[PDB]
């Protein structure tokens, strides 16, 4: 069958992510952050989400280090992201999904945009002239309810595969999401984590909905 | 001299002998083939076969048409004799000969992919004509069985990477009148029209000022209760629907393929456009 | 999509042009400030001018809206009235103001309420600083 | 592999001669005509293509295969930097043999090393009757056409304009350690849309090059600058050929 | 009777799909998604949304076994079970381009994706190109109605084919956040024939 | 492993810093202090302590001569707030975050709001003509609860390294954190400083409070 | 957002034209002394005027909720009585605010408290500011 995993993700900083190469303009804000075409909201891309949760959970279960291309991780981390070697495919049970703005009308309650322009700059150390950049990044405070299906291949496995699951959430919020992580921003958090069947009656929901409910 | 026009809403693939190529119009064989592919499912297999053995139905094979304009294959005369460059002539102008483009061709890279072992990708040639542009079969002698068997492939498509997805059509039977007074009236010289075979007993006498460019057909049969096996019919080598002739034929509809369980019929019937040269 | 600077429209097509032509007018011909010599605006100030606008072009081109807002339209009269306010304050600002019509431009993107009339000007100050910086600079 | 400094992509090349046939036919004036003329023409050219290329190819050791040769067609695939510096010697050299009287159309295409070759070959002759069909707007056959449909230049225009900037540009890079190729990636980024929004992004040229024009040489920006004003869609194609020969 | 099944697929994601032979630029889209070739529409191939279904059904109804009720449906042509493909997908363009222009966006965007090696931490950029979300894709599939018994069952299998890609995505870069795709306005009208239970048929999928 | 470091900056003196991405009104504050969007409370970037605290490091442990670029510290420096070297690359180990002005409730027991105004003036040597701004300064005593996370790679390095970062908070607090510092502004002081893990149980967690906690 | 001053309600976006036209109003018809003189508001006290309507303005620049709290009210009206004592001092003061309504919009902001109506109106006071120093 299939699962679904739901929930929010809640920035405790700012999380600029993604962008575009493209000249942006004069006086400006330089690479801004990535959106939605069509609605204009801010947006968590699904691949942003996969690859950092996969670096974060290939870290850990190595333990420690980790120095290897993507393809040849951990098998269960190829069982849940995926693998393309030459006899050995493994399949991705995981789906992520692109996250819009899921607060925009609670942003809009206290009357600030859902974005904001950060101002920053370096200072030459050889010369102590400064260097100004604009980045435009998501305000914190900001929602992003998610949806990510699971397929569900073996069922003595789905146990240990909600446990890693669990444990690459609770390792991306020791870290940041994307951007510019390390000067301060990038900080989100996971709330209103749950299990929904797509489908179907799951006779063993109640110890995946508890196991992502804590 | 009713008119079968065609307008697509797809981009078609009508294979010559690959799958990554494909030719803008699609020949009698095909349409033949074709209708009485879904003349089978009627019921009424014998009905069509009859109707076009008995010459009653006898139908060309298509042509370009643009905006106004009927279009057909360069006519390979026997001349004594840029301009060089032209593979389509329109039909009204022919007589005084003795800017051009149809949408564009395009190749759609596929795959077969599998779970667990690599993906096999494969191209399959395609074909878009424009929206004011389509192909259209000449028919003389209209039939109520031709104009619902017409009603059925319009949902069924034509063509080669049909099902997944390319055949579809929107016919309209039209009667037009400058082009049925180019089939009343006649010259000297006998173009053809059609993907025709002379039998054995005309042949010899067909070509002897004939100017013609032999095509071969074959293929696998499309029937699922062909022997329970796709397998190759026999190749038949018909002149080009563009040939021209000095003494007219009649073709036939041959049988190409040998046990089975019903037999794989082949239009090679002939249609002749008569002009003076 | 025009934007009559003093009676002459501007386009998409044909401001940046004229932008040039207006810093060519500023330059070769500088402002005699009636103590005798000639000067010419900062860069400080005109980057000054620059960030004033973008601080509505961050929350302008994010917007599919062809209307403007009643909030961007509100902050566009308020870099009017603040752009009169540099201009009262020294001549070598309303020499520039003048002579590269800032208000008038201002004051058409204030009538026609269009999104597409705010990214004109937009784009029309922000050659005018590329053209500022290129021709006559001290880079 | 041993192609060090490039991006790691094959290139292929199809170079038909323009109007051999006619030259065959009525190319040789009638009080000049005889049997040995109509004989020693033919022996010249196929004298050429089979000797005189291969001679070429030997003599700077330049990284390419060749399989055909005649003016009907030619076919040679190698290192896409050998083929892009010898398509110009090809031509310089058969216009040198011909004595300027029989030129070629080329067509080069970048392609990945692992790529079908039968649609290399074909997206390849497309290429190649994208160069034959060259034209100005009213109502010259002779063209090179570079690695998409689009950039169709003439022989003049790759062996002078292109070439020019593009050794210009490798001159005025490689003193810099610091400017390329992100400085040459945003002025493409704007050159480009050049395109689309025509006064803006040439002020934001204009922005960029006198803002940046400390480090690099305000010879090298103003003529960055006048070339990008002048004929924009020569030095695109030269800053891509660059970028494309700096990879890694 | 030639039945036609009708509906519209709206995106809730990217959905990049298709491969072309197209050149790419050094800053430019690697892997563009496919088009039509005259009018340019980003364009579903009736191929990939089949491939799509028949991944999807034999993956769920088969359970270890493919047995008949995928190959009625889609057709095979091996050494014994040889069955004419009662379906036949088309090529689906893009429907709402007059909404796309209301909201002043085009039909498609470019996006910005690398990869971080895990050894020299150095990024790789690339442009992928994917439809927008929110665009709708009107679509047919002509249904060729010749065993009456087992229409039933086979629209049935439709409809579950529908409803298990509902959950999945519809091509390209699908696990990474992009393809989620939706069906709405899912109706059934007989082409030709007159059929006499076609209620069953569009309440089998109407609900 | 994972750490985090925590503790709270105290301010002695008014700390203006940052920029907005805001209108000012004529006679009125120009220059306002970055705020945290959404609650519109001042803020400490993250970046800006880490560029100082950087700055500070990377100046004391060379020698006291600093004029290379950031990418041209020592190994220690590079190992800890990261590096963009071309060849033998190194993550981040510190992970900062944007600090929030945190004892709103002891400041609002004063019944004073958490920003004043600085009236400020330079005067004309040559025509004695003044020329007056108005700065937005945070008020002093007003505290910043922190929290730095640690990416604990080698058991036999964290020690080195967290007597290098107590030796940044001791040089940081003889420094200002950011705007107009050598004009009485600025100045901070590092208190409650402790060393949390962030999953599971460190071996020596001890003798890392301690040195923080001296 | 909406500020109704003597006739006009003056919202969000035309407080510049409007601030515009009232500086323009006393010029070319200025204030006369009843001594016969040559006279006309200097710049410091209408600065003191923007000084003490500042006082506030970088303070509500704090506050994010739309609802002002009962201090401000009170400083607002404190700004509306020291504006009365400078216009019951010199009567070129009170002759400027009776022409330049700022008794009006001052009231307005009294009557409806909210955030928005006090920016309009230091916005108005600003622009009035503005257009004193251009013209």
């Amino acid at each position: 069958m299939k699962l679904v995993i739901e929930g929010t993700i809640v920035l405790k900083t700012g999380m600029h992510i993604g962008g575009s190469s493209d000249f942006s303009a004069i006086g400006a804000v330089a690479s801004p952050v990535v959106r939605d075409t069509l609605t204009r909201l801010p947006l968590i891309p699904g691949s942003s989400l996969k690859g950092k949760m996969r670096y974060l959970l290939a870290k850990e279960l190595n333990n420690g280090i980790l120095l290897n291309e993507p393809n040849n991780d951990q098998d269960e981390i190829l069982r849940l992201f995926g693998s393309s070697e030459k006899d050995k495919i493994r399949r991705a049970r995981l789906k992520f999904n692109d996250i819009k703005l899921s607060n925009l009308a609670e942003l809009e309650t206290f009357n600030v945009s859902s974005t904001e322009v950060k101002f920053e700059n370096t200072i030459n150390r050889k010369t102590a002239v400064a260097n100004p950049r604009q980045i435009e990044r998501v305000i914190a405070g900001s929602k992003f309810d998610f949806e990510i299906f699971y397929n569900l291949d073996d069922i003595k496995e789905v146990e240990k595969d909600f446990e890693n699951i669990k444990q690459g959430f609770d390792l991306l919020e020791f870290d940041y999401l994307g951007g510019h992580g390390t000067r301060g921003s990038g900080r989100i958090a996971f709330e209103n984590l749950s299990v929904i069947t797509a489908v179907g009656n799951f006779e063993k929901i109640n110890t995946l909905n508890e196991i992502l409910g804590a | 001299m009713k008119i079968i026009k065609l307008y697509f809403e797809s981009p078609v693939h009508f294979g010559e002998k690959r799958l990554s190529e494909s030719k803008i119009t699609f020949s009698a064989d095909t349409l033949f083939s074709a209708l009485m592919i879904e003349a089978v499912g009627l019921g009424k297999e014998d009905e069509f076969y009859q109707l076009a053995s008995n010459n009653l139905v006898k139908f060309s094979d298509a042509f370009p048409f643009i905006d106004q304009y009927y279009y057909i294959p360069k006519p390979m005369f026997n001349l004594k004799l840029a301009f060089k460059k032209l593979l389509y002539v329109p039909i009204d102008s022919l007589e005084d000969y003795l800017s051009f483009n149809l949408g564009k061709l395009a190749l759609s890279e596929k795959v077969q992919q599998h779970d667990f072992k690599d993906s096999e990708p494969y191209n399959v040639g395609t074909f878009t004509f424009k929206e004011n542009t389509g192909l259209y079969v000449l028919i003389e002698q209209t039939h109520p069985l031709l104009e619902e068997l017409l009603e059925n492939l319009q949902y069924s498509g034509i063509g080669g990477k049909r099902n997944s997805g390319y055949g579809k059509f929107k016919f309209e039977i039209l009667e037009d009148s400058d082009i049925e007074d180019l089939f009343s009236a006649k010259g000297n010289r006998k173009i053809l029209l059609s993907g025709a075979l002379p039998k054995d007993a005309e042949l010899e006498q067909a070509l002897k000022n004939a100017s013609y460019l032999l095509e071969r057909r074959g293929g696998f049969v499309q029937s699922d209760t062909y022997a329970t096996n796709l397998v190759k019919k026999q190749d038949l080598y018909v002149f080009k629907s563009g040939s021209t002739f000095e003494n007219s034929f009649d073709g036939d509809i041959y049988q190409v393929g040998k046990k089975g369980n019903h037999p794989v019929y082949k239009y090679a019937k002939s249609f002749f456009l008569e002009v003076s040269v | 999509t025009e934007l009559k600077i003093g009676n002459e429209k501007v386009n998409s097509t044909n401001f940046g042009d004229f932008a040039e032509k207006a810093i060519r007018g500023i330059n070769h011909k500088p402002f005699v400030n009636s103590k005798g010599g000639e000067q010419k605006i900062t860069t400080s100030k005109i980057r000054g001018i620059l960030e004033l606008v973008n601080k509505v072009y961050n929350r302008v081109i994010n917007t599919n809206d062809v209307e403007l807002s009643e909030n961007i339209l509100a902050d566009i009269a308020y870099i009017k009235v603040k752009i009169a306010y540099e201009s009262g304050r020294e001549p070598v600002v309303k020499d520039f103001i003048q002579r590269t019509a800032f208000t008038a431009a201002i004051t058409d993107v204030m009538n026609q309420r269009t999104r597409e009339s705010f990214l004109l000007f937009a784009r029309y100050v922000e050659s005018l600083i590329a053209y500022f910086k290129f021709y006559g600079g001290k880079d | 592999e041993e192609v060090e400094v490039g991006i790691n992509r094959l290139g292929v090349l199809r170079a038909d001669v323009d109007n051999l046939g006619q030259a065959f036919i009525n190319g040789i004036p009638d009080d000049y005509l005889s049997i040995s003329r109509t004989a020693t023409f033919s022996r010249a050219m196929s004298r050429f293509f089979k000797n005189y290329l291969n001679q070429l190819l030997a003599e700077k050791s330049y990284k390419i295969n060749v399989i055909y040769a005649g003016g009907d067609d030619l076919f040679m695939i190698g290192a896409w930097q050998d083929i892009l510096d010898f398509s110009i010697v090809l031509k310089q050299k058969f216009a040198d043999f011909t004595q300027n009287k029989l030129s070629i159309s080329a067509g080069i295409g970048m392609f990945r090393e692992k790529y079908p070759v039968a649609r290399m070959a074909s997206l390849t002759g497309d290429l190649e009757d994208a160069a034959k069909d060259y034209k100005p707007d009213e109502r010259t056959k002779n063209a090179v056409t570079l690695f998409d449909a689009t950039n169709v230049f003439s022989w003049d225009t790759l062996e002078n304009d292109i070439f020019v900037k593009l050794d210009a540009i490798t001159k005025n890079f490689e003193k810099l350690d610091e400017t390329g190729k992100a400085f040459i990636y945003r002025l493409i980024d704007l050159l480009r849309g050049v395109n689309e929004n025509q006064q803006i992004n040439i002020a934001r040229l204009a922005y960029t090059l006198s803002r940046m024009e400390e480090k690099i040489g305000k010879t090298f920006a103003q003529e960055l600058y006048n070339w990008a004003n002048a004929d924009r869609k020569t030095l695109i194609m030269a800053l891509e050929i660059y970028i494309l020969k700096t990879r890694e």
